[PDB]
């Protein structure tokens, strides 16, 4: 039995024609206190895989030596460690999954909500959530958190099913996730406006992106606001 | 002295080779399988005539569908056939339906080589399993210390059984039927036999589908045994 | 891996012989000379200290050892095997009534714990026995002063006086002539040194000779004042100092 | 813990370490079992080189395993005890659960099975001790009698004898241990058992034990003089 | 649930109904609350459903094991007592069992063992165990003698178990009835109540409050 | 305090025919008021013919299902290669499920297939292992609404021969595929109608001697 | 000699006797072959007998749906190393949803008994096996020696007078490696290297016993008169 | 491995016999030898110490008798060490037996649980036996006054007069001869003394080489007494008998 201390807020993503995006924001959060601000959560596993993750940072730290410490183990007695029996993103997912539905099974789970975005060997995208619980699911859009609720109606505008994937860009995909960290940046109280970007494609690769931040926002039309109702000046 | 599970020069387990012989030293076992049903017998073999011979429990129930008899140290069988029974109706819980002899049989022949510095020696008993299920129909298993298990047609093990299982080469068909193979058990029994066979000293028992595994009375043994001496005088 | 010897290494002879505790004897033999004589006020144990090198500073090295603050105890045989006999005797002491009765064990008692850890290393698995003889000097408030040996079976016997180790035979019979039941405890000591100057060969000094009793309580010893019931330990170490004015008025 | 296997197979395979528990029980004072039509009695030989002996508190050669069942035995007097003690727990815990004493064969079959564990137990060796188990299963008027020895094999018998000289006894009991017609009355079983003994023994004085048990719980131990009719009775009518 | 089970001169009636319900749900009209051990032993469901299940099921193969052991058929007490020291074990986990260990031995003749998730085993002539256990025990009460006929005790256990329908709100569906002779038990079959109260109520004349 | 249970809604539905047996479930997966995937499919192809599903906790509902899977495998290594049948497959899954007694799966399973005789089967199971063959069963979140139309479709319930009286019941016989998927998608499309945690998708496999076929159809995505 | 009491004792040369007795018993186990294409693998195993009477001990055990081998020697011990590799494959699948890798494979059974050459009270494994599969990397072929020695092959056989079909194999190397495919023509080249293994007995419909895995093809294992075709 | 160093100390040998058994039964024939005479009225404890050294604090000095409870005492025989062992065992259990019924053990249950420790010692474990024979002798309200023994084989038995040690053949014979069942307490304090006396391998039987003990219900009514005699006591024993 737990609670967490110190927590990082949304992780969204999408698929698109030729592969996935995903992004967090660069926040550790101490109950209301906005005590952290370099916090990475997007964690790079080969050139292949990215692994968001939300929720408690002292299990997010552990889960990110886990990882490092499993590709140390895949390159054991292995001369295909760098092609064919390389880590795929399935295969780093279902340990994750694993170890996730355990933890909870003890009664001493890992405060988390796991997004794994990559792209398979023969080329297909992989998307998968996990959690606290052991729960795991799939869809053309995946968020946590607030991301959940605000994030994923934006991104299902853009592919609702499974058929508007191939219709889907990589430049129309990125700026209706860019959007969606912009109106968490409005309504989240736990968010930061700096954040990270991560795309993985089957042609182009890894692409991550550090330091980016929210612009082109509106709040001019504050100034015209005044009072709660029967106020005039 | 040495190691239990050392091994030998020539690539065998000094302990079971040696298991094999106390499996030599005891009483006959014979097994005959057919289409009709399996049938099991043995030589009861009393070491003095007050020892009332009914007690001498050398053929033993599984389950319904699995018989076993036994020959060499037969005290040692008592935990095998524990296990057997056990693994039997353990399946029939966990899976709602009878379980494949050959299944029982790996199962008892697993137990063969826990042995070593588990229990301290193997097993000084061969055991003849006979069965029926509905995959492979009626069967007849020969389940040695050593772990192994040979299927067959018809088998004989004890003191008697090179010279008994000579006989059972010439003798077997795949058409005999289940009375030709009982009078075929009492046979080859009362050939490999020191004291003359009757029904105090030798037992006779069956599987089959319909009724399931059968010990014979020693009424009924009497008269095959009576059928069978009018039979070889008849030519 | 893990300690196969679980079956016991000293086994009953033919002849009755229990060989390894014989020879854990014979290994006592070999070693220096040890004693330990009555009064009727006190205890004297004494041993000489073989010096395995003149480099050596043989202060650090204490063949007689405080067990508790009315007991002592003095050795023949194997050293190493005797340190770590009075570590858990110590230890008994404290363990095993200490602290269950608040106040420290009686001679004859702390004793019987002794025995019972050499006896087990003459039949638990895998090891051998102890090859020490022990001489254990102490006074008790029931009891008196009392004097025991302890062989490596574990069997122990209480002594008016005795010596063991080197020259055991012939200390033994320099003490049956010179004790008596009326020896003050200055008497002892005086007798104590005789009788260790036969079997010692080279220097006989202060600094060769290891020497403590079990007499008088010491209140300047104790290291605290107020405590009425509390007047301090019987066992007292008898300095290089007090060794040598003794052996001029020898 | 100590793990060794004392008890192997050799060449020849024989397991030697239980054959020569079968030479303890062969050093073993004589016992004998004879069942009639409506008895069993159990007859144990004592040996007369202990004068001074206390035989009010010395242990008693037939132990009650429950009110019903009777255990004698030949070989290590205190191995006995062991199986003893074993067979005596069994037998209430059998009637804790089952609600209902044990059968004879019942409780045969336990000493047996205890007795062959240690036939291929690590760190162990062979029970040095054979049995003679008695009694009458529960609302049971037919007589019941089992033997074991160390391999484990137990085994019923109309008439049996185990220990010392038991062969020369097994021999009197062969010829006169008629199958069709068993002793029909306790008086006849007990002169079968008292005469097979004196085969062997020696005098018939304070060396004959004899305890008879009947159906239902009806077990009890004979005196001296009692035993010593049987023997004065016997010595008349052989010399003719 | 309601079950019953009462010795009489020719063995043993065993009556259950076959409701399950979660809350006030109707989870299953055709539930076994019988279980068939072996042929010649029964056992009634109430309380805890995968309990009495997976336990009584778990007993027959102890009674399996027992006969393969001892070459016969086990007690109706040690059958019995076999389930009653393992639910004992586990007291206080959680365990819901109330059921009527029935059957007929040569020894003991029919007996009926009461056992219990709280350890308590009861030897008796007659049991009712559930929430319509009292609707049941007022028919049976009334109506119970020793020298009824095999044919008017499958009746009066099968009326028994109608009262109970109708009355509990958490029973009913339909009545399945055993006949537990020496021999081994027979099946007398699965009755709708919805059927037999009309039934019932005709050729009786009982149920006058309800109109039909 | 950790609370190690979670609701991922859903609904199944498992119906039996003559020489073959059907086993539908949406393909919506939620938590509280939102959606999580609009195609998590929860009705799976085990092998030896048989269709499993344990619609609740999807988390405890996959690992039940991935270790029943398992369970399949090595029966086939223990028993040469022995077709497990649906009745044996339903005492395994007692086991799996009862082994976990007082630490539950929090799911009600379905499984569907053929008998040895070779006509349908589908057996159901409560939480904790209790099972029971039937014709007809609907689980999950909208088991209520689905279960008793099911009982007048399927087995019907109350319904009389027209002119008897009510005397004459009306006669119990098999439906055909096409009678019966027609009842499946009526019986989902009104659940979706009044069940907010059923919609987006509808799975059908179907299970006959010839396989496992898939059949897909559209629900209501709000 | 003096030295080959138990397996934790080196002899003044060096040697471990009792893994040396251990490879013994794999020479008087009956032949078995093992050979692989670019896109199959192919086990042929020479099954053995008690006499007539009875049946044709088993040689081959399938482990996965892509991995399985062939045993000769101590088939209990056999049983013992397929089942650990059966559980190795399976946790590589459920844990990580992927197919154990037939090196892998390999470096597990080697590391499970090198364990028990160097401990007292236990004993070497008494078998040899040719495990067989194809995973990420194409078809695979492995031989197994209870030292602990694992090595990768083209072709191999164990068994009694396995150096017949191992001599073989060494000529016909450049053939049937290129026997891509096409299953049947594998198997052809597999049967008829096993044959050179062969003295007074030939292959018979009970006798022989085949096995393969493959691209579109799991591994699945022929006996009977299924085997009928290669004779 | 170390199998090559196991004595094997629970195995048989050819013959049936116990090898250890048997040469821990030699070691304690060579052990000072204990007599137990059972009286009517009381029980006699006598046994002799080995060879004395003029400098042993006799006093306070136990070798040979000790005492079990108000009820029971033993008489030793072979290594002190192993008995001590034993002893305090002996004195646990009958404290047990105390705590759980309220009532002083009965003698043969403590007798048989001693001696059932031992066996366990020649049946497993791999240990060497105790080289130990005991003399019990005890009081309860059941059989009376009871003499037991037993040795290292576990194997225990009554008796009337009875010796363990060394010379038990020419001590046995000696008993034998003199005893009767009729026999009072201070008859049996003379048969003891005089048995040793000429059994013994010293030139003479003297009170610093001898430990004595009685177990009498001459106490003040219906009540039992253990006295384990002093020196002098010892010492004016031997002279009223006329021994020296
Ligand atoms: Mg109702
Ligand atoms: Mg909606």
């Amino acid at each position: 039995t737990q609670q967490p201390i110190v927590t990082g807020t949304s992780v969204i993503s999408m698929k698109y024609d030729n592969g996935v995006i995903i992004a967090a924001d660069n926040l550790g959060s101490y109950g209301s206190l906005l005590r952290f601000n370099g916090v990475e959560r997007l964690i790079p596993v080969g050139d292949n895989t990215v692994v968001g993750i939300s929720g408690d940072i002292s299990d997010m730290q552990h889960i990110e030596r886990l990882l490092k410490d499993l590709v140390t183990e895949n390159a054991y007695d292995n001369p295909l460690a760098d092609a064919e029996e390389a880590l795929e993103p399935s295969y780093i997912f279902e340990y994750l999954a694993t170890v996730m539905y355990q933890r909870r099974s003890k009664m001493n789970p890992l405060w988390n909500a796991i997004i794994v975005a990559g792209v398979q060997s023969n080329g297909d995208q992989f998307l998968r959530y996990v959690n606290l619980l052991g729960v795991t699911y799939s869809s053309p859009t995946l968020a946590t958190g607030f991301g959940a609720h605000m994030a994923n109606p934006l991104l299902r505008k853009v592919v609702d099913r499974e058929s508007d994937i191939p219709k889907t860009t990589v430049q129309v995909a990125e700026e209706a996730i860019v959007n969606a960290m912009r109106v968490l940046y409005y309504r989240d109280a736990r968010s930061s406006r700096n954040f990270s970007l991560a795309i993985i494609d089957k042609n182009t690769g890894l692409t991550f992106k550090k330091n980016l931040q929210v612009e082109n926002m509106k709040w001019d039309f504050a100034k015209d606001i005044k009072g709660y109702g029967t106020q005039k000046i | 002295d040495r190691g239990v599970s050392t091994f030998s020069p020539e690539g065998r387990l000094f302990q079971v080779e040696y298991s094999l012989e106390a499996i030599k030293l005891g009483s006959t076992a014979i097994g005959i399988a057919t289409k009709e049903g399996v049938v099991l017998g043995v030589e009861k073999r009393a070491t003095s005539p007050l020892l009332e011979s009914d007690s001498i429990e050398k053929i033993v129930e599984i389950d319904r569908h699995i018989g076993c008899a036994m020959s060499g140290l037969t005290a040692d069988a008592r935990s095998m056939i524990e296990h057997a029974r056990t693994a039997a109706v353990t399946h029939n819980l966990y899976y709602d339906e009878d379980i494949n002899v050959e299944s029982l049989t790996q199962s008892v022949c697993d137990l063969a080589l826990r042995f070593g510095e588990l229990m301290s020696r193997p097993f000084g008993v061969a055991l003849l399993i006979a069965g029926h299920d509905a995959d492979d129909g009626y069967q007849l298993f020969h389940a040695e210390p050593s772990g192994t298990f040979y299927r067959y047609n018809a088998k004989a093990i004890g003191s008697g059984s090179e010279g008994a299982q000579a006989e059972l080469l010439n003798e077997w068909h795949s058409s005999l039927t289940l009375k030709e193979a009982e009078l075929l058990v009492l046979k080859i029994l009362k050939q490999v036999m020191e004291e003359k066979l009757d029904e105090n000293n030798a037992q006779l028992s069956c599987i089959t589908k319909q009724d399931g595994f059968k010990i014979y009375d020693n009424e009924k043994t009497a008269e095959l045994i009576k059928e069978l001496k009018e039979k070889e005088a008849a030519e | 891996m893990t300690d196969r010897y679980s079956f016991s290494l000293t086994t009953f002879s033919p002849s009755g012989k229990l060989g390894q505790i014989d020879y854990a004897l014979t290994a006592v033999k070999q070693g220096v000379t040890s004693l330990g004589i009555k009064a009727t006020n006190g205890v004297v144990i004494a041993t000489e200290k073989k010096s395995s090198s003149p480099l050596a500073m043989s202060e650090t090295l204490s063949k007689v050892s405080l067990l508790t603050p009315d007991i002592g105890a003095v050795y023949s045989g194997m050293g190493p095997d005797y340190r770590v006999l009075v570590d858990k005797s110590r230890k008994v002491a404290h363990t095993s009534y200490k602290r269950i009765y608040g106040e420290y064990p009686p001679t004859k008692l702390l004793v019987s714990e002794v025995a019972k850890i050499m006896q087990e290393a003459t039949q638990s698995g895998g090891v051998r026995p102890f090859g020490v003889s022990l001489l254990i000097a102490g006074h008790d408030e029931f009891n008196g002063f009392s004097l025991y040996q302890v062989d490596p079976s574990g069997s122990y016997f209480p002594w008016k006086a005795t010596a063991i180790g080197k020259g055991s035979v012939a200390a033994k019979t320099f003490l049956e002539k010179r004790w008596n039941d009326e020896l003050e405890l200055e008497d002892a000591i005086h007798i104590a040194l005789l009788t260790l100057k036969e079997s010692v060969e080279g220097e006989f000094n202060g600094d060769t000779i290891e020497l403590a009793i079990i007499g008088d309580e010491n209140p300047d010893l104790l290291g605290y004042t107020g405590i009425p019931t509390d007047k301090g330990p019987r066992f007292r170490k008898l300095t290089s100092q007090e060794i040598n004015d003794r052996l001029e008025a020898l | 813990g100590y793990d060794r296997a004392l008890s192997i197979f050799s060449p020849d395979g024989h397991i030697f370490q239980v054959e020569y528990a079968l030479e303890a029980v062969k050093r073993g004072t004589c016992a004998v079992g004879v069942k009639g039509k409506n008895c069993v009695v159990l007859g144990c030989e004592r040996r007369s080189t202990l004068k001074l002996q206390d035989t009010r508190i010395t242990p008693s050669k037939v132990s009650k395993i429950d009110s019903h069942v009777v255990l004698s035995f030949s070989g290590l007097n205190a191995d006995s005890r062991i199986l003893i003690e074993k067979a005596r727990v069994e037998a209430q815990s059998h009637r804790l659960t089952l609600e209902d004493p044990v059968t004879v064969e019942y409780l045969t079959r336990y000493v047996a099975g205890v007795q062959q564990r240690y036939t291929q137990s690590g760190g162990v060796r062979p029970f040095g001790v054979s049995t003679l188990i008695a009694g009458f299963d529960p609302r049971d008027d037919e007589p019941k009698l089992y033997q074991t020895e160390p391999s484990g094999i137990y085994s019923s018998w109309s008439a049996q004898t185990i220990g010392r000289n038991s062969k020369t006894v097994r021999e009197f009991l062969e010829k006169n241990y008629d199958r069709k017609e068993p002793p029909a009355t306790v008086e006849e079983c007990v002169k079968l058992t008292v005469r097979s003994l004196l085969e062997v023994v020696q005098t018939g004085a304070k060396n004959i034990e004899i305890t008879v048990v009947k159906p239902d719980s009806d077990i009890v131990a004979l005196s001296s003089e009692e035993i010593n009719q049987y023997v004065t009775q016997i010595e008349q009518e052989k010399q003719e | 649930t309601t079950t019953l089970a009462f010795r009489f001169q020719g063995g043993i009636i065993v009556a259950v109904d076959s409701r399950a319900t979660a809350g006030n749900w109707v989870a299953s009209q055709t539930v076994k609350k019988v279980i068939e051990i072996n042929p010649f032993l029964l056992g009634t469901m109430a309380g805890g459903a995968a309990d009495f299940q997976f336990w009584e099921t778990w007993l027959g193969s102890q009674c399996r094991l027992h006969e393969l052991r001892e070459k016969e058929r086990i007690s109706v007490a040690a059958a019995s007592k076999i389930l009653s020291n393992l639910v004992y074990q586990y007291k206080g986990a959680g365990l819901s069992m109330g059921t009527m260990i029935c059957g007929y031995t040569r020894k003991e003749g029919p007996t009926i063992y009461y056992v219990d998730s709280d350890g308590t085993r009861l030897k008796g002539d007659i049991f009712c165990v559930g929430s319509g256990q009292t609707f049941a025990y007022g028919v049976l009460d009334s109506n119970y003698k020793w020298d009824l006929s095999v044919e008017d005790a499958l009746y009066l256990g099968k009326r028994s178990i109608l009262a109970a329908a109708h009355r509990d709100a958490y029973s009913g569906g339909s009545v399945n009835l055993y006949h537990v002779t020496e021999d081994g038990w027979i099946y007398h079959g699965n009755h709708d109540v919805g059927e037999l109260f009309w039934k019932v109520k005709e050729e009786e004349g009982s149920f006058n409050n309800v109109i039909g | 305090q950790f609370n190690p249970y979670g609701d991922n809604g859903g609904t199944i539905l498992g119906i039996a025919g003559e020489d073959f047996a059907v086993l539908a479930g949406d393909t919506r997966n939620i938590t509280d008021y939102s959606i999580n995937s609009r195609y998590e499919p929860k009705v799976f192809d085990c092998g030896d013919n048989i269709v499993m599903s344990a619609n609740g906790f999807a988390a405890d509902g996959d690992a039940l299902v991935k270790r029943f899977k398992n369970s399949v495998k090595w029966y086939h290594f223990d028993h040469n290669d022995k077709k497990l049948s649906i009745n044996s497959a339903a005492r395994n899954i007692q086991h799996l499920l009862y082994g976990k007694r007082f630490f539950p799966y929090y799911v009600h399973t379905i499984i569907a297939g053929l008998d040895e005789d070779g006509k349908g089967a589908v057996y159901s199971f409560d939480p904790v292992g209790s099972y029971e063959r039937e014709q007809c069963r609907a689980g999950g979140a909208a088991a209520s609404l689905i279960m008793p139309f099911l009982d007048n479709q399927v087995n019907f319930k109350n319904q009389y021969e027209p002119g008897t009286n009510g005397k004459v019941k009306k006669p119990l016989k098999y439906l055909s595929v096409e009678e019966v998927i027609k009842l499946v998608r009526d019986s989902f499309t009104s659940a979706t109608e009044r069940h907010i945690q059923v919609g987006d998708g509808l799975e059908i496999l179907i299970v006959t001697k010839d396989g496992v076929r898939k059949e897909f159809y559209e629900l209501k995505r709000d | 000699n003096n030295y080959d009491g138990d397996t934790v004792t080196f002899s003044p040369t060096g040697r471990l006797f009792q893994v040396e007795y251990a490879l013994e018993a794999i020479k008087q186990g009956s032949v078995t072959v093992g050979l692989r294409s670019n896109t199959h693998a192919v086990l042929v195993a020479l099954k053995r007998n008690a006499d007539e009477l009875s049946s044709y001990q088993k040689k081959i055990i399938k482990c996965d749906e892509h991995m399985g081998l062939s045993l000769a020697g101590l088939a209990p011990d056999a049983r013992v190393l397929s089942n650990y590799l059966r559980q190795q494959c399976n946790y590589s699948s459920l844990v990580f949803n992927r197919k154990l890798a037939v090196e892998r494979a390999g470096h597990l059974l080697c590391d499970k008994a090198q364990k028990n050459t160097q401990s007292y009270g236990g004993r070497p494994y008494g078998v040899g096996l040719l495990i067989i599969g194809y995973d990420k990397s194409g078809a695979h072929l492995l031989e197994f020696q209870p030292s602990g020695n694992v090595t990768e092959l083209y072709g191999t056989a164990i068994g009694a007078r396995s150096q017949g079909a191992k001599t073989y194999l060494e000529r016909t190397l450049d053939t049937f490696i290129k026997i891509d495919g096409n299953p049947d023509e594998l198997i052809k080249a597999g049967v008829e290297a096993i044959s050179q293994s062969l003295r007074d007995e030939s292959l018979t419909v009970d006798n022989l016993s085949i096995a393969i895995v493959g691209k579109d093809t799991p591994f699945t294992i022929y006996d009977g008169e299924a085997v009928a075709k290669y004779i | 491995g170390s199998r090559r160093y196991d004595s094997r100390t629970t195995i048989f040998s050819p013959e049936g016999r116990l090898y250890q058994v048997e040469y821990a039964l030699e070691s304690i024939s060579h052990a000072g030898t204990a007599i137990g005479i059972m009286a009517s009225d009381g029980i006699v404890l006598a046994a002799e110490r080995k060879v004395t050294s003029t400098l042993l604090e006799q006093d306070t000095s136990t070798e040979k008798l000790y005492k079990l409870n108000d009820k029971i005492a033993v008489a030793v025989a072979g290594l002190t060490a192993d008995a001590e062992i034993l002893i305090n065992t002996a004195r646990i259990h009958a404290q047990n037996y105390l705590k759980t019924y309220n009532e002083d053990i009965p003698v043969e249950i403590l007798v048989r649980r001693l001696s059932d420790i031992k066996q366990g010692y020649t049946q497993h474990g791999g240990l060497r036996p105790f080289g130990v024979s005991f003399i019990y002798a005890g009081y309860d309200d059941r059989y009376g006054y009871q003499l037991y023994t037993s040795n290292p084989s576990g194997n225990y038995t009554g008796w009337k007069a009875i010796s363990v040690g060394a010379n038990t053949s020419a001590a046995q014979t000696l008993l034998q001869m003199d005893y009767k069942d009729d026999m009072k307490v201070d008859d049996a304090i003379e048969l003891a003394l005089k048995t040793l006396s000429k059994t013994t391998d010293s030139s003479a039987l003297t009170y610093d080489r001898l430990e004595f003990a009685t177990i009498r219900k001459g106490a003040n009514d219906g009540e039992v007494y253990q006295k384990i005699f002093k020196p002098q006591e010892i010492k004016d024993i031997l002279v009223k008998t006329g021994i020296t």
